[PDB]
RNA sequence: CUAGGGCCAGAGGCGGCCCUAACAGGGCUCUCCCUGAGCUUCGGGGAGGUGAGUUCCCAGAGAACGGGGCUCCGCGCGAGGUCAGACUGGGCAGGAGAUGCCGUGGACCCCGCCCUUCGGGGAGGGGCCCGGCGGAUGCCUCCUUUGCCGGAGCUUGGAACAGACUCACGGCCAGCGAAGUGAGUUCAAUGGCUGAGGUGAGGUACCCCGCAGGGGACCUCAUAACCCAAUUCAGACUACUCUCCUCCGCCCAUU
């Protein structure tokens, strides 16, 4: 548990690096989309217990994990019943589906919240 | 016969090419040196002992 | 004993400061430069039976997203819909270049129930470039209190990381979904 | 997939060379201040194979080297911040704009902490630097520089 | 003892083509996966079809089937009012998104032209899903509501027409004790020395010819390493650098 918290602080200042390369020069992304490869390569070949909302904000496609929030595209719609979020960016077109809606609030509740009432030490 | 589509193939050729260097020459693909080094005991065969050959190039003209 | 580690890194982007009486009269302030003007807009749009329309008052999502993505000087104003408005206005934060996004948590519904319009605006912005509106709204838009962002760089040159690994155990999960496979 | 993301690139063009350097220097900070916060002990002197073990299983992308011994004279006497990292290269930036690739071929690098100054032999340090934090490192060959 | 063969069962035969029987072989073309300092039409490695089995924990509805969890919809069943368009009358939904435009996206359905008449393959049009942009009304003509069933959808996790591994598309059947390998030894021989030329280089008080020069002549250094044959050959492998044909990268200096 100690070598793994280690590559944890690996992990988390690639991932800030590239938040650092994003907020530093626009449109020019390569240091950070390097970075977040090199963040999933670590995550795919040592495959360990990442979080969830993070993760998927930062689209698995290539790699954007700052770049569609005030680059490419975040909207909503609605499709067929319930709306939907389309995440979209502009690197390698591909599409993200997320569902946000007020009936379904405690299934937005039961992966995130347990975790925060449920921490034990 | 797919194969002898292409080349000639005699019947002793798979023969010869079981054990012997079969190389493609000015006409069909015939047997240039043998597998097994005998260089004198070809000429220690052609002596006093017995060896043969395969002749098949020898084209004939038959006149009436 | 399964127990087993998680990098969770949720850096909590906290709102704007509860300044509940501050708020409570620069909305009514909006609400008076509101209802000062009149209700053209309605009644070019319903057509009962356009000078005001010329506002780019985005409405929804996905209008204030396109409105604050290009380059425009605008203001934002957004309420806390369920719980999950983090994902949502996660954009807001995010696209604070030359706008401002006010984030009123309980009073935004109370802004759109007394004017005259449709149901009960969650998200909304106003495009108003280089034309005169209200000045003293313009006057308001640096007196409300501005979010600071230390999420990306939060532009001054200094960063701060921090360790949260998360014990997951799998009594927690087990007892809490009761569930059972053979 | 893979031919299919490799359409525009994810490298470097001739657009990212004039980016002013100066605003790269909060990457030597955050280095910095990760460096202080890993190891988290400065003063009397303690086990320098911690060391070794920090230099080995930390990613040294966005960190400050220079050449120190090389078989091309021409690649010594070259520092930087470093920015990318291949297979047997790497990419750094220098001063006033131009950037640099030095391979990781036979040679050595001098990295200088807050406090401290390390030589890193560039030979055994290859192959998608990922797994060098992952697993397999051994102890073969020595390095004559 | 022609294994270009036969025997029970099988009707399956490892992407396609070409050569060879040395078919764990080589070359070309197409696709997929991974990686690489030449923007990439580049190079390297692995794989190609079919059938069966499997894939830490947590999470999730399902890691192979079905049910149990929720949401949306009704050529099906049921109940009530029956007051069934009255000033385009009533009801539902809609800024939490109805709709409009665009299509080298889909293993989907229908029409439809060409090769062809088993699985079919290709240009196009209509509906649904998908992505990009801007935003106000759309549905029905007696109406409304829950319950079963059917269809569709879901944020997770390294995984959800997937990917990866293993197995299988056959098994069995044929020897000669007699001389002596362009080296043939086995208590295990064979690249030993000298000199001139070959090539990579340097220097010139030598000779011949008249475009500053060119050609030949003299002296010295370097010609290594990997390793060693016991029956041969073909192919693949691994270990090479005096040596030659190309594709290249980085850095330094010049115009
Ligand atoms: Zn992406």
């Amino acid at each position: 548990p100690v070598k793994d918290r280690e590559a944890f602080q690996r992990l988390n200042f690639l991932y800030q690096a590239a938040h650092c390369v994003l907020a530093q020069d626009p449109e020019n992304q390569a240091l950070a989309r390097f970075y977040c490869y090199t963040e999933r390569t670590i995550a795919k070949r040592l495959v360990l217990r990442r979080d969830p909302s993070v993760k998927r904000t930062l689209c698995r496609g290539c790699s954007s994990l700052l770049v569609p929030g005030l680059t490419c595209t975040q909207r909503q719609r609605r499709c067929r019943g319930q709306r939907w979020t389309v995440q979209t960016c502009l690197t390698c077109q591909r599409s993200q589906r997320f569902l946000n809606d007020p009936g379904h609030l405690l299934w937005g509740d039961r992966p995130e919240a347990q975790l925060g009432s449920q921490a034990d030490s | 016969n797919r194969r002898q589509k292409k080349n000639i193939w005699l019947e002793t050729h798979i023969w010869h090419a079981k054990r012997f260097h079969m190389v493609k020459k000015w006409g069909y693909c015939l047997g240039e040196r043998p597998t097994v080094k005998s260089h004198r005991a070809c000429y220690r065969a052609m002596t006093n002992r017995c060896l043969l050959q395969d002749l098949s190039y020898y084209c004939c003209l038959e006149l009436k | 004993l399964v127990v087993k580690t998680s990098l969770n890194n949720p850096y909590i982007i906290r709102w704007s400061a509860l300044e509940s009486e501050d708020m409570h009269f620069i909305l009514q302030t909006l609400e008076d430069r509101l209802k000062a003007i009149g209700l053209q807009k309605i009644e070019d749009k319903k057509k009962k039976n356009p000078a005001h329309v010329r506002k780019q008052l985005a409405i929804g999502v996905n209008e204030v997203t396109r409105a604050l993505e290009r380059r425009e000087l605008l203001l934002v104003l957004v309420c806390k819909s369920v719980k999950p408005a983090m994902i949502t206005s996660h954009l807001i934060q995010l696209s604070l270049s030359r706008s401002v996004p006010a984030c009123q948590v309980p009073r935004l519904s109370e802004r759109i129930a007394p004017v005259i319009g449709l149901k009960c605006v969650l998200a909304l912005a106003f495009k108003k470039n280089t034309t005169d509106f209200v000045d003293e709204v313009r006057a308001i838009i640096p007196r409300v209190p501005s979010l600071s962002v230390p999420w990306l760089q939060d532009r001054i040159e200094d960063s701060g990381e921090n360790l949260e690994t998360e014990p997951l155990e799998s009594q927690d999960r087990e007892l809490l979904d009761t569930s059972f496979e053979d | 997939l893979s031919a299919r993301q490799r359409r525009e690139l994810r490298l470097f063009d001739i657009k990212p060379e004039q980016q002013r350097y100066s605003l790269f220097l909060p990457l030597h900070e955050l280095w910095k201040q990760y460096i202080r916060d890993l190891c988290s002990g400065l003063k009397p002197d303690t086990q320098p194979q911690m060391i070794q073990a920090k230099l080995l299983k930390a990613d040294l992308h966005g960190a400050i080297i220079s050449v120190t011994k090389s078989k091309c004279p021409s690649y010594v006497g070259i520092t930087g911040i470093l920015l990318q990292e291949t297979k047997h290269i790497f990419k750094i930036i220098t001063k006033e704009d131009r950037l640099k690739v030095i391979p990781k071929l036979n040679c050595v690098f001098t990295v200088e902490t807050d406090g401290f100054i390390s030589y890193i032999y560039g030979s055994k340090f290859q192959l998608r630097s990922s797994e060098r934090s992952a697993k397999k490192f051994k102890a073969k060959g020595t390095i004559d520089l």
